[PDB]
RNA sequence: GUUCGCGAAGUAACCCUUCGUGGACAUUUGGUCAAUUUGAAACAAUACAGAGAUGAUCAGCAGUUCCCCUGCAUAAGGAUGAACCGUUUUACAAAGAGAUUU
């Protein structure tokens, strides 16, 4: 199928994003790869 | 001015309003930028990096300091580490001046 | 149609633009009903 | 905020403080074109290259972070340093930048992290 | 009156042949090349 | 046939009522169309208005246009347009489910997009997840006006108004709970007749009520959720397992 | 920004559809967040308007058309997709979906296909399924009531009748399948069947009608190897006739079933 | 548009909160164009919504 | 509308004589209207100990308190009331 | 419909009136949306409770949060706006020594 996209004129007076809201969102942490920590190897003076 | 108002009306109000420094603020942003000046110097220098606890109890001791120096009292805390000491009392005295 | 959609249908615009409270106002209603400058420098503009 | 780096050859700026992020700016418009997020606590130092990585970044969480501006991506995590990364900077005639930890200080080639 | 809505024009105003404005009565003579056309919405906006 | 005439008008554009509902506040919202300042009094009545089907249904604009959804008013018994109509004005058939099979998945047959979840209520439109057939009957004190009825008068009451309405796989009336669950052939007949049912009575023009019909509360016409018995639950697994048999001869035939 | 995903079973068979595009237009069925939403009509002169109801990264995370929710591949709604993939799998899988609206928002962010999707959203696997599929296919009142129910009496030529009496209706059977094949017996009518009675009630609109039924082969109906049997009820019924409550129900078609076993 | 009761009307509604922005406009060009003494009833072009 | 607002709004028909009228009829039937105490705000005059749990009561503590004229008036002229609050801890009602 | 052209009848009138007929001119609106209860506005009322620090009363200014409200607002206010008060077990070892399974 081939798709000719317009997009039509808004009516100036109603609001531009019909669809837009302040809302928050809790995003997924998602990662596949771990990442390693490269480190190497008297008390009461601290 | 209405079209911010309109917006409110339909968007509804940004989640992430970004207090500026006023002087009605200024206090407490110091005290929160000192305190994190201490905390980072001293739990960087701790050999054992224990941190949870240890923090809470530190910025006590910079707290009392400061009652201290305000009092005049002098503030010696004994068995205190002697770097520790001397972070505090460098914290401390750019606080006073 | 402002004053409508904020709820506030305890105040009244006049014909000639005045806004009046139509009841004594709980503190609640104060609070949710205080509009600002915007609304206000609006509704004079009308009036004039 | 900590730290301020200027693009060397775009009229862009990296900022970053203790909210964990860098933020890149369009000097003209004074927008927030980039926010740069991974960072795991204060981001201490900043610095801008001019290529792939383009913002190199130090931080508390003990990592150096080298970004991809474009993508908003790490081209790599640098995790051999064992405290706050407190200090950074680039050698200004070999592409390479040094970082420094309490009793630790170490180097490391852009090209490849 | 505060209480009463702004007049329909169609039904109130519309019908009603208004009342003559101000105009001072210029002379036939001593004003002729102006009296023609001086209180015009648009004076001369005809004349090419 | 309704083939066979044009559309009937139900109601009168004078006739239609008035769009500001009962008070139930101090002040009217001009917004929200709606009273506010306090909140007493019910807000459900009885319609006005009810669907014939032999005698209301008839060719509209919509069979014309090639319309697939129904007529929203037709079903409450109160179109104004009648033939005029761009909606179809009869009761649905299987000509029409088939010409609605595709839309059907994410409309109603009045062409109203349906939700992910139900509303807590179980009214409203209904799920895209579910494919849901049956309805909840309640309200059947108030559509009788409290007039006393035997559980079996009640239950032929149901029968007869609902079945005008659509092919019917079961009617159930519970003493119990006092309430009936009408369960369609294809699920367009159930949405069209929830919104039929909707705040009707269930009195007789015989009824010695029929007079104050209008002045309780009407039927209350739901969704139901999944039936617990588990004689009909192992009927929904068997009819599950005969839907998925049914199917895997179009995906091998098709692959 | 991803493009949009919808069938062609939507788009229809012309050569060309226009489609509107309205950035951040629309909210999104399942997970609430604003997309970008198109629409459009399958031709010019067609009368109803078609939208994308979810965005984008909710249908490839089903494998979903935009605009009716069927699968991408498939062309089947997700609930009999996901149904028929566990019984080739024997562990189940299925679209575990949200119901808080902080989940809905959090869930759609993930990009990790859900139930039967990623089983569906390449071909080798849609394939495998496909060809195991083909192998699946390889392989207390009652003491009174009784004489108010006509059950004394036979299926005959000579009394006319409009009303008969229905009973050894299993409960499978839906009332609708009842009244078709009547019909289809009549070349074409008011039916009652209580299921919990397993047994029911058919009233004609005239005697000519009933006369016709009964010309057609007490009696016996056919529905899928269902054998109900049929009776001529001249005592008028209602549904009263078969119980006022349901344990009334039950112990009628209790009762009905060993007349049955005995008749039988 | 006078009562705005019925469901049709909110779009509608919408429409009338988002030309709010604009009254002061609208409001400069009717007094910008006011009718000047010698002036019986002045008809002036308008753009309406 | 802000706290020191001038006007209220009065609909065109409203007679304010007539209005006090109807509240007046009105008034002896709402519950609010014919309470036999009113809520008060007001701080505890002395110290006290509660009865009941012997929790201590210091003096200049703020309570939500109940204010009832009693029936009797010293030297037949001058209104006394009775002031009831309840105990922090336990919530039995003290009185004077 | 207007108009150019060609046939039939008025009017041997080739223009004007009528009829038959070829061509040109003009070319796809609108909807994200249907009209009362079942796709979701809020206050108010009623009953009961009740005011951050702590011996008591009060000015505040912050911070954390998948709570926001009023406001043109990155100002300010909303009780210091609210929520905060609870819950708390292992990176668990070494040396002995007494009852005891084996
Ligand atoms: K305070
Ligand atoms: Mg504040
Ligand atoms: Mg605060
Ligand atoms: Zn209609
Ligand atoms: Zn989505
Ligand atoms: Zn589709
Ligand atoms: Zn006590």
């Amino acid at each position: 199928h081939h798709i000719e996209v317009v997009s039509k004129q808004m009516d100036p007076l109603l609001p531009r994003f019909v669809g837009k809201k302040a809302r928050k969102v809790v995003a997924p942490t998602e990662n596949d790869e771990v990442v390693p920590v490269l480190h190497m190897d008297d008390p009461n003076e601290w | 001015y209405i079209g911010n108002l309109i917006t409110r009306q339909f968007e509804g109000r940004s989640n992430e309003i970004v207090k500026t420094t006023t002087k009605q603020r200024l206090d407490a942003y110091y005290d929160l930028e000192l305190r994190n000046s201490v905390m980072d110097d001293i739990l960087e220098m701790m050999p054992e990096s224990i941190r949870q606890k240890k923090a809470r109890t530190i910025l006590q001791h910079l707290s009392e300091a400061w009652r201290c120096w305000k009092a005049n009292i002098p503030w010696d805390v004994p068995g205190m580490p002697a770097p520790i000491k001397k972070i505090i009392e460098r914290y401390i005295k750019s606080k006073a001046d | 149609l402002l004053i409508h959609r904020k709820g506030l249908t305890y105040l009244h615009l006049d014909y000639n633009f005045n806004l009046k409270p139509t009841k004594t106002l709980t503190t609640k209603e104060r609070k949710k009903s205080r509009l600002g400058n915007s609304f206000h420098l609006m509704r004079e503009l009308l009036k004039m | 905020v900590r730290t301020v780096s200027i693009h060397p050859t775009l009229d862009l700026i990296a900022t970053a403080g203790r909210d964990s992020v860098i933020k890149l700016w369009d000097m003209r418009t004074r927008i927030p074109v980039i926010t740069l997020v991974g960072h795991k606590g204060p981001i201490n130092q900043v610095q801008c290259t001019p290529v792939d990585p383009q913002v190199v970044s130090s931080s508390t969480d003990a990592t150096v972070r080298l970004w991809d501006v474009v993508a908003g991506k790490t081209m790599k995590v640098l995790t051999h340093h064992k405290r706050s990364v407190r200090a950074t900077a680039l050698h200004p005639k070999e592409f390479s930048v040094a970082s420094a930890c309490t009793d630790d200080i170490r180097s490391w080639g852009l090209a490849e992290g | 009156d505060d209480d009463e809505p702004p007049l329909s024009y169609e039904q109130h105003i519309e019908n009603i042949e208004p009342l003559d404005p101000i105009n001072l009565p210029l002379d036939s003579q001593d004003d002729e090349y102006v009296k023609d056309w001086l209180y015009d919405s648009r004076p001369l906006e005809e004349d090419s | 046939s309704w083939r066979d005439k044009s559309a009937k008008v139900q109601v009168k554009e004078s006739e239609l009522p008035s769009s500001i509902p009962a008070q139930t506040g101090l002040t009217f919202n001009i917004w929200y169309n709606k009273w506010s300042q306090g909140f007493a009094g019910n807000t459900r009545f009885v319609s006005p208005f009810a669907l014939q089907p032999q005698l209301h249904s008839g060719k509209t604009r919509g069979d014309n246009d090639g319309q697939l959804f129904f007529c929203l008013f037709f079903a409450k018994g109160m179109c104004c347009l009648g033939p005029k109509c761009e909606y179809l004005h009869h009761i649905p058939d299987e000509e029409d489910i088939g010409k609605l099979a595709l839309r059907t998945e994410v409309l109603d047959c009045f062409g109203r997009e349906k939700f992910a979840d139900y509303r807590e209520d179980m009214g409203g439109i209904g799920s895209f997840r579910k494919k849901n057939k049956t309805l909840y009957v309640g309200g059947i004190d108030g559509a009788l006006n409290s007039k006393h009825l035997k559980p079996a008068q009640i239950e032929s009451r149901i029968r007869f108004v609902f079945s005008r309405l659509g092919d019917i796989d079961r009617i159930r009336y519970v003493e119990s709970k006092n309430c009936g669950f009408v369960k369609f052939k294809y699920q367009a007949n159930a949405e069209f007749a929830k919104e039929a049912m909707s705040n009707q009575t269930l009195l007789l023009p015989s009824d010695k009520e029929w007079d104050d019909r209008r002045e309780g509360t009407g039927l209350l016409v739901k969704w139901a959720n999944e039936d617990p018995d588990p004689a009909a639950q192992k009927r929904l697994q068997e009819e599950l397992k005969l839907e998925s048999l049914n199917m895997m001869v179009h995906l091998i035939n098709n692959n | 920004e991803p493009p949009p995903n919808i069938c062609e079973q939507c788009l229809g068979d012309e050569a060309n559809i226009r489609m509107t595009k309205i950035p951040q237009g629309s909210e999104c069925k399942i997970c609430t967040l604003p997309f970008t939403l198109y629409h459009f009509k399958t031709s010019k002169r067609s009368n109803n308007i078609i939208k994308t109801l979810i965005c984008v990264r909710c249908a490839t995370q089903r494998n979903i058309c935009q605009c009716c929710m069927l699968d991408s591949r498939w062309h089947i709604p997700i609930q009999l997709r996901d149904h028929l993939i566990s019984l080739v799998n024997e562990e189940n899988v299925m679209t575990e979906e949200a119901k808080n609206d902080m989940m809905k928002r959090f869930l759609s962010l993930k990009n990790v296909k859900l139930g039967g999707a990623q089983i569906t959203s390449d071909p080798s696997e849609a394939d495998n399924i496909v060809d195991k599929l083909k192998n699946i296919l390889l392989r207390v009142d009652i003491s009174h009531i009784l004489k108010k129910l006509p059950l004394n009496e036979s299926f005959l030529k000579n009394p006319s009748t409009k009303s008969f009496f229905l009973y050894n209706i299993d409960a499978s059977i839906p009332e609708w399948k009842i009244t078709d094949t009547v019909s289809q017996l009549l070349g074409i009518l008011s039916l009652i069947v209580n299921h919990k009675a397993k047994c029911g009630g058919l009233r004609f609109q005239s005697s000519e009608l009933g006369e016709r039924f009964v010309s057609k082969i007490r009696g016996v109906l056919l529905i899928d190897r269902f054998r109900i049997f049929i009776i001529p009820w001249s005592s008028g019924f209602s549904a009263a006739s078969f119980g006022t409550n349901t344990a009334e129900n039950i112990k009628l078609s209790l009762s009905l079933n060993k007349l049955i076993q005995l008749e039988l | 548009h006078s009562d705005m009761a019925s469901k049709m009307y909110n779009t509608d509604k919408k429409a009338f909160l988002g030309a709010l922005k604009y009254l002061p406009h609208a409001i400069l060009k009717l007094l910008e164009n006011m009718p000047h003494p010698w002036e019986q009833a002045k008809e002036v072009k308008v753009l309406y919504h | 509308s802000e706290r020191k607002a001038i006007n209220k709004y009065y609909p065109p028909d409203y007679n304010p004589l007539e209005a006090e009228k109807l509240s007046r009829k009105m008034a002896k039937k709402l519950k609010t209207m014919n309470k036999s105490h009113a809520s008060i705000r007001l701080m505890t005059p002395f110290s006290m100990r509660c009865l009941e749990c012997n929790e201590y009561i210091p003096k200049s503590r703020k309570f939500n308190g109940k204010k009832e004229l009693l029936k009797e008036k010293y030297l037949d002229s001058i209104k006394i009331y009775r002031l009831t609050i309840s105990c922090p801890r336990c919530a039995n009602s003290i009185a004077f």
